[PDB]
DNA sequence: AGCTAATAAACTAAAAACTATTATTATG
DNA sequence: TAATAATAGTTTTTAGTTTATTGGGC
């Protein structure tokens, strides 16, 4: 196929002017046009483009014309699209500050385009152009541009941010996106376009209307360069009378590359130290190579290898007879298997073109099994290359003339024989009404067709068979990714694929509500080794971060080492510690303190007390003189509640000698320090009258009083 | 699935066999001969993982492992054996019958009993893998039974148990093909088709055990062990086996790059793959290539549901592929599906998800059909109600339409071919043929043991004739012709 | 009257399923 | 003291490249 484009690109902020959640149609139909360019070049195919803009920051147009070619910078000419002209078309393109008039971007593209067709081979002619609608419309130029596109015929197509045929989507339905909602000039430019444009190409029209995020996931340019299904002269004879020339074309195909991932070294980077050598030595204990057409090639019959040649085995081989087709049986539609199918591609037939009488048969045969609901089981002897193939032939419905397709059906040789027990009679397991909810749950939660009307035939509102093989332009993209980019790794993630491909997110929500109670009715449980091998991308959750020790540059890191493997040492090295939050060794050491102060022996209160009278400068010299103060009405109460002659007479002696009290949470030491007395006893009471303790009580009461 | 069945022919030594047997055509010795090696021989492409013999109980000449009289061995429990069909070849004909009086005469009396007993010696020296065992046994009279019953009823007491061993028997007609004549010792618990028994298989190599299991989830939470079975394929060819020039024998393929630059060796860390574009070379390694090749991981993501309104008939990738509820690891696979099945008929709201085979696999959206029963008479439930996942197209495998498109034409030829359309018809037969070209090449490749240019070439009712079912349907045909000027030449 | 092009078949490696096995720890 | 258990060993597909090839010309 051959054609003829000329890209007619935007450049301005108002048409990059957006909204988060939704990409910039400039940045949209860039990445369109870079998939068109890389299509184009990857796949190898050829064309005659040319760059025009509209809106730029000054004009290249040679052409005036009145000023009305002004802010357009044609860019690129006539020859084949290169990855540096892409790789410009990524970088230079970029949205300027400057409107001018679309339709006036189109005059630029008629003249081109009539330049460029002079006396060039070109099989199409087509025009390129998308606008977010926010540059200058007009109408003056609305006849010379209807007799361009009905005289010199050019084809032309475009999309909006709005679709004519919620959550925010980089290729779904964001927020509505109402077209007369926005500014007046849009939708004049919308209006205008919308007239001429189904002037143009008739009914073509109405269908190339998408939002840039619908074009950004489904078919926007993909339709308009496609490739047409080839003619297969072959013919149909039925009988001895009639026979007619039918025409053949497939209509489905496993996607492949032409070309191969060519071996070249890492280090001369090229195939010519990778010259091929395959060779063949005697497989005995001494290898010995053999010489290639010494070759015989025998086949396993058996525990034997039978020796066969191939010149033989070429000769009484048996083959189809011709590229021949005819119908051999017949049953009626029913009888089919939805399951008992093959046939990797599918062949669409028809009449041989220039002959009309061949195709009114063939649309006068359609019409017998069609009323009669017949199908035909016709032979598949495409040619001589390979043995025929069989199956049955099926009517095809159209809105114009129909089809017949043929299919493959089973061999008894492809046919499995696995046989399993009816789950339904399965007295094991039987179906709950509690599970038949779970099940019904979704079943009218989730649907993918559009159903709101009988009258409305149901359709996909999230279509599928629109999306190609994802894997051509994810390697397009790390085709570009390297090309450009010969240093940078692998392309980015890239969310853009799945967001094709994501569910619509109001519908996975509506399916987030009842999944969630369906999922909890009826959890299960699964045995291990349900996961993948390998992680080491990296030794941790990054490879290092860069602090370091500092601010102790003495030289006296160690070689004086504080050796650590509490009378007054362990407590005076704890508080040296009160370098971590302060808060620790001292909260819970009064205990400690306590069974010191025991009064066992004379240095057990002294060395206690010198310890508490060593504390308090730590406190005051480690911010913990609140505590400190705290401990110190503490600390003579718990000594006065459990009150005996010997320690605390002591204690309050050796601290009433050296109290020493500054400032701390206030006066409130400076009080301690204050007041710090005993206080008299009164007679101790009596008032026992509730057993005979009293007895021995008012024994000594009498005795010595 | 693992096990290995085990069918042996057993013959008499006795005269019955050398006389035709009150039947004009050839006797119940030649005719089990060239029954015995047609069935040999379809079991023989059926497969080699199977073991084969043949006794002749009975003899004049003692030659079986055990030396019991009445005991001739002739095959070694063997698997098939080119050789093998060499040797038996020879059997065929009087010049057959004249080995069979060399090899052991013709004629001796026997012994059920021991013959029994030393069959199941037979069966229980081997120690392979064992599926199955059955006996194809021959005789001409309808009871040995004409002398003591000590015999008779040694030979019913342990059929009963070899019965509980498990061995079914057939007995074939050998006098007068069925007509209710041979009933005399085997209406008893002892358990026409001869014809069927050669044309009961031509080449086949039966397979088992489907591979390409995968589990299923319904949301990114939970996923569900189920095993997916494949129903069909395309026709495979034999791996063709390198030999030597005479000595016959593999010898190695061994590719090995060299290079131009010294004569040297390369690596396949130095290999790193190379586009060439224009001047925009591209080098990428295999691995990240590979990587690149993967987009998700193996998993199947449930889209939701979808009515019966797909299935344009334009469409049909790889053929679809059984689903069952399999147990592998996630304990409760059916359970949950248990309400499905019945949700069938009473729900036509099909389902679907993309597939990935594995990791290096693009992802496919597949539409989802649950399936059914179809129970034969005799409890046949081929295709267990499960599920069937049919691929679905996508844009880049979608052709353009025909650009030629115009309304259809008249009725009035469809009044002519009416009587065409219903005058020959056949009976949808899905079982009424294979590959004949496979087979021929079948054929032609074992014809080399035999000395004979073809054996059995056969085209089934497969290829139409230009005389004979056209006048089946007849030249009626011919007479109806109402479109004008047949554009051929 | 000189000229060649998509292509199934053929040819590969590639990953797998199912078998069938063997270290591995309680146990003494 | 010694049962148990992740494990690779054979094929089987299957898909990517390789091939020799009628097709029309003028």
């Amino acid at each position: 196929n051959k054609a003829a484009v000329v890209l007619c690109m935007d450049v301005g902020f108002t048409m990059s002017n957006s909204i988060p959640g939704i990409e910039s149609p400039f940045e949209q139909a860039k990445k369109v046009i870079t998939m068109f360019v890389q299509r184009q070049v990857f796949a190898e195919n050829k064309d005659e483009i040319a760059l025009v803009l509209f809106g730029t920051d000054g004009t290249d147009n040679p052409l005036s014309g009145g000023d009305q070619y002004q802010n357009i910078t044609v860019h690129r000419h006539l020859m084949l699209p290169d990855f540096d002209l892409l790789e410009d078309i990524e970088s230079k393109i970029q949205p300027g500050s400057q409107q001018a008039d679309f339709l006036d971007a189109l005059i630029v593209s008629m003249d081109v385009i009539q330049h460029e067709t002079i006396g060039k081979k070109f099989e199409k002619r087509h025009i390129e152009i998308f606008t977010d609608l926010s540059s200058r419309f007009s109408k003056s130029q609305l006849d010379i541009i209807i007799h361009s596109l009905k005289k010199c015929d050019i084809s032309l197509q475009f999309f909006l941010p709005f679709s004519l045929g919620g959550p925010f989507r980089l290729g779904g339905h964001g927020p509505s996106f109402p077209l007369k909602g926005i500014t007046e000039q849009q939708k004049e430019g919308l209006e205008i376009v919308k007239m001429v444009m189904i002037s143009l190409e008739g009914e073509d029209g109405l269908d190339e209307i998408y939002s840039f995020s619908e074009s950004l996931r489904k078919l926007c340019v993909f339709k308009k360069i496609e490739r047409h299904s080839i003619h297969w002269p072959c013919r149909l004879t039925i009988g001895s009378n009639l026979s007619i020339r039918i025409a053949a074309y497939k209509s489905i195909l496993q996607e492949r590359v032409k070309k191969t991932w060519t071996v070249v070294d890492a280090k001369t980077l090229k195939k010519e130290d990778i010259q091929k050598e395959t060779v063949y030595c005697l497989n005995d204990d001494d290898e010995t190579e053999v010489l290639k057409e010494d070759i015989i090639q025998g086949f396993r019959y058996g525990s034997d290898i039978v020796p066969f040649s191939k010149v033989d085995e070429e000769q009484m081989k048996y083959k189809s007879e011709g590229k021949c087709f005819s119908v051999l049986g017949f049953c009626k539609s029913s009888q089919v298997q939805r399951r008992f199918f093959m046939g990797n591609q599918v062949l669409k037939v028809f009449a041989a073109r220039d002959d009309e009488a061949a195709a009114v048969a063939l649309s006068s045969l359609i019409h017998a099994l069609d009323d009669l609901d017949m199908v035909a089981i016709v032979r598949y002897a495409y040619d001589k290359r390979a043995n025929p193939q069989v199956g049955v032939a099926f009517p095809h419905i159209k809105h114009n003339y129909e089809c017949l397709v043929y299919v493959q059906l089973p061999f008894m040789e492809d046919l499995r024989q696995y046989m399993f027990s009816s789950l339904k009679n399965s007295k094991k397991y039987a179906p709950t009404e509690a599970q038949l909810n779970a099940v019904d749950a979704l079943i009218d939660s989730m649907s993918l067709a559009k159903k709101d009307e009988k009258t409305d035939t149901l359709e996909d509102l999230f279509p599928t068979t629109k999306i190609p093989n994802p894997r051509f332009q994810r390697l397009f993209q790390c085709l570009l990714h390297r090309a450009l980019h010969p240093r940078e790794p692998l392309p980015p993630i890239q969310q853009h694929i799945w967001n094709m491909l994501n569910p619509p997110a109001e519908v996975t929500t509506k399916s987030q509500i009842p999944l969630s109670k369906i999922k909890t009715l009826f959890p299960l449980i699964e045995a291990k080794k349900k996961d993948q091998v390998t992680a080491q991308e990296i030794f941790q959750d990054n490879h290092e971060d860069g602090p370091t020790a500092k601010k102790l540059k003495t030289e006296q890191g160690g070689a004086h080492f504080s050796v650590s493997s509490n009378p007054a040492e362990n407590f005076r090295v704890l508080v040296k510690q009160k370098k971590a939050s302060f808060e620790e060794a001292s909260n819970q050491l009064i205990n400690h303190i306590e069974q010191f102060l025991d009064t066992n022996e004379t240095p057990y209160f002294m060395k206690s007390i010198d310890c508490i009278r060593a504390f308090r400068e730590e406190a005051i010299k480690f911010s913990e003189e609140q505590r400190f103060n705290n401990f110190l009405k503490a600390l003579q109460e718990k000594v006065e509640i459990k009150q005996l002659n010997h320690f605390w007479e002591i204690v309050v002696q050796d601290g009433i000698t050296l109290i020493t009290k500054e400032e701390a949470s206030g006066s409130s030491v400076t009080a301690e320090e204050a007041k710090k007395f005993l206080a008299p006893k009164d007679k101790p009471s009596g008032d026992t009258a509730a057993v005979f303790e009293e007895g021995g009580d008012v024994d000594d009461l009498l005795d010595m009083i | 699935y693992s096990g290995r069945d085990s069918l042996i022919f057993l013959v008499d030594a006795s005269k019955a066999m050398f006389e035709s047997q009150s039947e004009d055509e050839l006797t119940p010795f030649d005719m089990s001969i060239q029954c015995i090696q047609s069935v040999y021989i379809s079991k023989i492409i059926s497969s080699d993982r199977d073991l084969l013999a043949v006794v002749f109980y009975g003899t004049e000449k003692d030659k079986n492992s055990v030396n019991f009289k009445n005991i001739y061995v002739l095959q070694e429990l063997d698997n098939p054996g080119a050789k093998r069909i060499l040797e038996l070849d020879q059997f065929k004909g009087q010049q057959g019958q004249k080995r069979f009086q060399d090899m052991m005469g013709h004629g001796s009396d026997y012994s059920l009993s021991e013959v029994l007993w030393v069959c199941a010696n037979l069966f229980s020296d081997v120690q392979f893998k064992m599926s199955h065992k059955r006996i194809m046994l021959f005789t001409n009279e309808d009871n040995p039974h004409g002398n003591d019953s000590a015999k008779a009823s040694r030979a019913r007491t342990k059929a009963g148990d070899l019965r509980d061993t498990g061995i079914f028997l057939d007995l074939m007609h050998l006098k007068k093909p069925g007509g209710f004549d041979i009933s005399l010792f085997y209406r008893d618990i002892i358990s026409s088709k001869l014809e069927d028994l050669l044309r009961k298989v031509r080449a086949k190599e039966t397979r088992k055990r489907a591979l390409s299991r995968l589990k299923l989830k319904l949301n990114k939470d939970i996923v569900i062990s189920v095993g997916i079975y494949n129903l069909v394929q395309k026709a495979l060819k034999p791996p063709p086996i390198k030999l030597y020039r005479e000595t016959n024998e593999p010898v190695k393929t061994k590719t090995r790059t060299f290079n131009t630059s010294t004569g040297g060796l390369l690596l396949p860390s130095d290999t790193k793959r190379s586009q060439i574009y224009g001047s925009r070379q591209i080098i990428l390694e295999k691995e990240e290539t590979e990587e690149l090749k993967r987009f998700d991981d193996p998993g199947l993501m449930l889209m939701g549901f979808k009515p019966l309104v797909l299935l344009k008939k334009h469409h049909y990738l790889r053929p679809s592929l059984f689903v069952y509820p399999e147990e592998s690891l996630v304990i409760g696979s059916s359970t949950l599906f248990s309400a499905l099945l019945i949700k069938c008929l009473e729900k036509e709201v099909a389902a679907l998800c993309r597939y990935t085979p594995r990791r290096n696999i693009p992802p496919y959206f597949v539409a989802l059909v649950p399936q059914e029963e179809e129970l034969d008479d005799q409890k046949i439930q081929v295709t267990p109600p499960g599920f069937q996942l049919v691929f679905l197209p996508f844009a880049d495998d979608k052709r353009k339409m025909p650009f030629t498109e115009k309304i259809m034409a008249t009725p009035e030829q469809v009044g002519k071919m009416k009587a065409i359309v219903e005058k020959l018809r056949f009976t949808y037969r899905s079982d009424s043929f294979e590959n004949p070209v496979l087979q021929q090449h079948f054929r032609n490749l074992e014809a080399l043991a035999l000395d004979l240019m073809e054996p059995e070439q056969a085209v089934d009712l497969t290829l139409p004739k230009v005389e004979a079912m056209n006048k089946r349907l007849g030249s009626l045909v011919d007479e109806f012709k109402e479109l004008v000027y047949p554009p051929d030449y």
